[PDB]
Formats: structure tokens, sequence, C-alpha cells
């Protein structure tokens, strides 16, 4: 007996504790002239597609260090609006010289970053903050710095001076920082159909939806590049009846996850908690999820993480389904051998010859 | 009051007179492990006392299933106690465990009668504590006589009701435990004078140091009892769904009492927000023992016991990175399974039988 969030949630509270009732079609959640936003680069023909020149970016990687980006927008979706920044202007020139597409590393709801500001500390902030949030730092080889009025960034540059293979002090402190930072790639799905809240100015409520859309409009209109969303349907961040991040396995136990044939343990071939795109309702979840990112978020293409773990039939089914919302949608992924051929014809480089799905 | 654990830990039973007071050793007098010159207790006889003690530690329940002295799965009511069903209760709250009370010999006096000539003052102090741990760390209600924390003696008086201030003396200035202060009442203990003389001088009388050592041990045990809701489950059904024992069966090591308490997902709700499970280990043996049962389990000694240090009952307890526990002689350890970021699987019970 437990209260669980919706797997079909489209809006959430801070740290995805509660699902929110939302209407993605609301003008209030749209940047000005969202309804008339078009794809800057064509994707209709094979010749149109072949022109595709992808730049795989990450929200923090883009604006975390750029000083020309207003402080409050660093490591945010809204950073792409800082028209007069080194990063924005750089992308602007790359776009002008031929980079056609922007690929976004996990921007769906990741589990691996605390969305509560006060339970997190980044290198930009004083070392004291690190100790307040991180219990471990108070009892480590760096405990002495909690007293210093210097930032984590500062302390890190200091450690470089004597960093060597025999004294790897820079990485030792970083390991601890990394537990309470805002930095993760995000290949840890909590909710598939909601944007990540930590990349938003305020993660409580709908704010993230307007902000994300605002970033899409900036990328397509102001930077003139299409958008590819990196997707992770191969696994869930957790399963079981206790994990905070188990959503799917708390609602329909033993259904959504791929289990070992003997033990019923959730397999971890992908890392983490192997999902089951071979099961009908999870295949439906995936398709319905992609529909939302397709029409409500105006995404031009999708890159499937460890796509080999998906059945070729599912990828093709989802593709035909999504094509009815956007006929020029592109699907590609990592089609390596997953070792699931005993279970179904895998969506692999070999198996996808002539399907249209890229690898 | 439950006489089952009482008699198993203390040794013998009431009405014992003469050499039987020495011959009938207990788990805490070293029955089997460290026998005295008069002892003739068999291995099965000693194993049966372990069976009764375990049942008692799990709140002496009639329906609690355990692995007996022979390896059979038996309900608590199926374990004999002098012709009676050992286990009888529905909930541990219906049972009062004890190893000392106003009536009959004090715990110390019983150890003095029952301990091997080899057991020095230091081991006998720990013998008292070990005896008390079975009560203090068990699911049933903990009861004890005033003075047990000060190695209380009545200089072998059995029925001290009218033995006045002299025999019933409790020194709160901690100079002595009132041991060897005279021969007890002839009328009721005369028949035991020959046994008293044989044992009386076997070991030195406790002093300020020993009483302080025992008080420290007593305070340790009670602190532990209040350190987790897992020690005091209250409901019989909770006991059965969470409590189990290791070092059970025909092949069992004598004097080793190992109790496991689940807070894992299979038990139900997370009762302790800090723990996933508990281990109570009582090594009532003169040889140090080893625990490979918790193979690769990430355990830690109680903070209560770690704070105690050299004065801990766990002093010398080793927990190898590989989950192996080394338990020193006459020692008690509370090994705890820390909870991660969520209730994991802990120490699930065998679930060998129900009802
Ligand atoms: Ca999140
Ligand atoms: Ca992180
Ligand atoms: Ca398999
Ligand atoms: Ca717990």
């Amino acid at each position: 007996q437990y209260e669980v969030t919706d797997p079909y949630a489209h809006s959430l509270s801070t740290n995805s504790e509660y699902s929110q009732v939302v209407d993605l079609n609301d003008s209030a959640l749209k940047p000005d002239g969202w309804d008339n936003l078009t794809m800057p680069h064509a994707q209709k023909t094979k010749a149109d597609l072949a022109k595709m020149t992808i730049h795989e970016s990450h929200i923090r990687d883009l604006s975390a260090w750029d000083q020309t980006v207003p402080a409050e927008l660093r490591g945010k979706y809204l950073a792409l609006t800082a028209g007069d920044s080194n990063m924005v202007q750089h992308l602007k020139t790359l776009s002008a010289s031929g980079v056609t597409h922007v690929e976004l590393l996990p921007v769906f709801d990741l589990a691996t970053v605390n969305e509560f500001s006060d339970k997190v500390a980044d290198i930009q902030q004083p070392f004291s903050r690190l100790c307040e949030v991180n219990s471990a730092v108070k009892s480590s080889e760096f405990a002495g710095y909690c007293d210093s009025g210097s930032t984590v960034e500062e302390v890190l540059n200091q450690l470089k001076q004597s960093d060597s293979q025999d004294n790897p002090q820079v990485q030792a402190l970083n390991t601890l920082v990394a537990q309470t930072d805002s930095y993760n790639w995000g290949y840890d799905p909590f909710h598939y159909t909601v944007p990540e809240g930590s990349y938003a100015t305020d993660p409580e409520g709908t704010t993230r939806i307007k902000e994300f859309r605002t970033m899409i409009q900036a990328i397509k209109q102001d930077l003139g590049m299409n958008v590819i969303m990196d997707v992770v349907y191969n696994h869930t961040n957790a399963a079981g009846p206790t994990d905070r991040t188990s959503v799917l396995d708390k609602i329909v136990p033993w259904y959504y996850q791929r289990l070992n044939e003997t033990t019923g343990s959730v397999e971890s071939a992908t890392c983490c908690s192997d999902s089951a795109p071979e099961h009908r309702m999870f295949a439906k979840l995936i398709a319905d999820s992609l529909a939302v990112w397709t029409t409500d978020y105006k995404i031009d293409g999708f890159r499937f993480d460890l796509m080999g773990y998906h059945p070729k039939a599912q990828i093709l089914s989802a593709w035909e389904r999504i094509k009815a919302l956007n006929p020029d949608i592109y699907f590609f992924g990592e089609g390596w051998d997953s070792n699931q051929s005993d279970r179904f014809e895998i969506a692999s480089q070999i198996n996808l010859k002539g399907t249209g799905i890229g690898t | 009051f439950s006489d089952r654990l009482r008699d198993s830990v203390r040794g013998g039973g009431p009405f014992d007179s003469g050499d039987a007071l020495r011959q009938n050793q207990g788990i805490g007098s070293g029955a089997g492990v460290l026998p005295n010159e008069l002892a003739s207790l068999s291995d099965d006889q000693v194993r049966h006392l372990a069976d009764l003690t375990r049942l008692g530690m799990a709140g002496n329940l009639a329906d609690f299933v355990m692995i007996d002295k022979d390896g059979a799965a038996k309900k608590g009511s199926e374990i004999d106690y002098n012709g009676a069903p050992g286990g009888y209760a529905a909930d541990p709250t219906e049972v009062v465990n004890y190893v000392s009370k106003h009536d009959n010999q004090t715990l110390w006096d019983m150890i003095s009668y029952k301990a091997s000539q080899e057991a020095d003052l230091a081991t006998r102090v720990r013998m008292q504590a070990v005896s008390l741990a079975t009560v203090m760390l068990g699911q049933g209600i903990a009861f004890d006589q005033q003075g047990s924390e000060l190695l209380r003696s009545k200089s072998f008086t059995r029925d001290s009701y009218d033995s006045g201030d002299w025999f019933n003396r409790v020194d709160y200035s901690l100079q002595d435990n009132n041991y060897n202060v005279g021969m007890p009442r002839i009328s009721d203990d005369g028949s035991n004078y020959e046994v008293i003389t044989r044992v009386k001088e076997m070991v030195a009388t406790p002093g300020e140091a020993e009483l302080k050592q025992m008080t420290a041990f007593y305070q340790e045990l009670t602190e532990l009892r209040k350190s987790s809701p897992l020690f005091t489950l209250g409901d019989g059904s909770a006991v059965m769904k969470r409590v189990d024992f290791r070092n059970t069966g025909s092949d069992q090591q004598a004097g080793l009492l190992v109790m496991t308490v689940d807070d894992g997902m299979k038990a139900g709700a997370s009762l302790d927000s800090r723990l996933d499970g508990l281990v109570v280990a009582i090594n009532a043996a003169p040889e140090s023992r080893t625990l490979n049962e918790f193979a690769g389990e990430t355990l830690q000694l109680s903070a209560i016991q770690q704070t105690a240090g050299e004065n801990s009952l766990a002093n010398g307890v080793q927990i190898a990175a590989d989950g192996t526990v080394t338990l020193p002689a006459w020692s008690v350890a509370v090994l705890e399974l820390p909870q991660g970021e969520a209730q994991g699987a802990g120490l699930p019970v065998s679930s060998y039988y129900h009802h």
C-alpha cells in the first residue's frame, strides 16, 4: 500500500514527488508564437536527411561556465536565450557554417539530481555549502576547507598544483562533490514524458514546460537548428516496491521490467533496471510518450539509448505512429548487439537495413 | 512470568538442593562449554537449554517455528519444558523473562554454585552479564531483581524473606556485593552447607572495580534494548514475520546464541528508519567463535557498544570487510544492518512453517 506518481504524468512538483494535472495546449505554457514554429531544416527526403549535421550538447556543459550568460540562467534551458553570450553566439556561428541539428542529452525527468536547491551544492558556491549538504566531506581529507571562505571551484584549482598519478587529490574531492552536485548526463529515467526540473528556474509546477518550449523556440528560430531529443526507454532508474524512483514497477509489478527467466530478478544488462519494450503496454507507453515530445514539444528527431534492447517491431510500430503527427520525423539509436535475440528480433545495425531507422 | 528461559540460563530449577545446585549448570554457568567438576550434563541436554533460551528470547510464543536440538522444525508449544509446552504465549507482551528475583538464589549466587573452578572473577562478571543479555535483548518483557547490576549476593540465602538487613544488603557505596557474609539460614539452606563450602572460596569477592564493570555492562544492555523498535516488536505476528535464529540444529556450537530481526521489505513496514535488520550474538563459551552466516553482509557494531570501548561486552568483536564476525569469549554483540536510501531486503525469516 503506497501512493505512486503517474507514469503518464506531463507536469510534476519539485523532485517529482507529486504528479500535476496539466493542459500542454495552454497559451500560458507557450512562448510567443509557439503555435507557428516550424522546423528550420527539411527532413522530407533521404537527400534532406543526409544533410543532417548533429552537435550533441548537455544543459550544464553549455552554460555552466559561460560568464556572458546571466548567473541565474547558467545550467538552465533559458541559457539558450542569452543572445549576447559566448556560447549562444558560438552556436549561432556554427549554425551559419553548417551545423543543422542540436542533440540534447537527457532533458526528460531524470532521477539523479536533487531538484531541491538547498539539498544541493555546486563548485561555483563556497566550500562551507558543500559540507552543509554533504555529510561525507565533513569526515574526509578535505574537512579543513569547511572553515575557509573559498569556493569549491577555488579549492579544486589549488589541488591541481600537487595533483599527480601518486596523489590524485583533484578527483578525490570531485567524487564527493559529484554526490551533491547538479551534474549528471541523466540516463536515469524517473518520468518519461515530463521535462527535467533542475534545468528550470523553478521546478515546482508547470514553469519547466514554458521554459523548455522557450529553449526550443530559441534553438529553432534564433539559432536556426532542428532539435533531437536523446531518449532512454531501455531502462527505468529503479524497480521494486520501496525505491523512491520506482514508478512503473510499483503500479504493475513484474510487467514493465525485463526479468530473469529463473529468478524473476529485474535484469540489469543496460545498467540499472531493464525495461520491457516487448510488452504491449510498455510499447504503448513509449509511443504515447514520443507523441507528446513530437507535437507538444515540437521535437524533430529521437536518439534511442541502447536501442538493441528494443524489438525492431516496436521501433517500427512507434515510428509509423509518430509519422502521423510529423511525417518527417527521424529515429536513430545505438543498435549494438544487446544479447536479446533469444527473446525477439532486436533493433540492431544489421536488422534495421532498409527500415529507415538509423544506427 | 516465564520459567522456561529462567531455568535454561540459570541452571537447574527451584527445589534443587545439595550437589544438584552445582551439577545443574546453565547457559551462563557454562553448561557443556566449560563444565564444573560435578557436572554430568549431556550434549543433547545442553542443546535443549539453547532451544528453550532461543524460544524465550523470541518472547516464548506457542506458534513460533524454530529448528530444534535435533534439526526438526518445531512450534514453540512443541518444545518440551518438564512435560509442559515450552512456548505458550500469543504475543511477547504476555511473557516476563528473568534470571533473578527476590525469591530463590541471586544470579551471582547461582553462578558461584555453578561456575567451573577455572572461571576467574572477570569471566564470572561477564557470565552475569551474558545471563542478563538473554532477558535484556529478548522480545519478551525484561524483568530483573534490584542489585543484579551490582553482582548482588545473599551469601547463598534461598528464601531471604526474614533474613533481615544482613543478608538482603545492597551496598550502594559499591565496596562489595555482600558475598560470604555468613552461612545462610540452617532451616532452609543447611542441606547445602557442604556445597557452599566447596564453592565459596573458589573465587575472590567483587570490589568497587567489579561492581562498576557490571553496572557499565548493565547500562550497555538496557541502552541497546531502547536503541531499536526491532528489539521490542510487541505483536506475536511481528515476531514470527521478523525474528529467526542461526547456529541451530543438531550440528550447533554450544553457548552461541544468534538472533536475527528483519526490517527488510519481506517483513512489511520499515520500523527502524536507520536499520534494515538486527543481529544479537551471545557467545556464552570460553573459546572465541566465528560467524560466517552473514557472508558478505554489510554489518556494523552498535554505536552504543563502540562508544563503550574496552568496557564493552563486545570489546574485541571483529567485523571483517568480507562480512565475517569474530566473537571473543563471554561476549555479547549487537550487529546492525544499516538501511540505504530505501528499505532493502534485510534478514528474511526461513518461513519454514506458518498457521
Ligand atoms: Ca528530476
Ligand atoms: Ca550528480
Ligand atoms: Ca536473457
Ligand atoms: Ca527499515
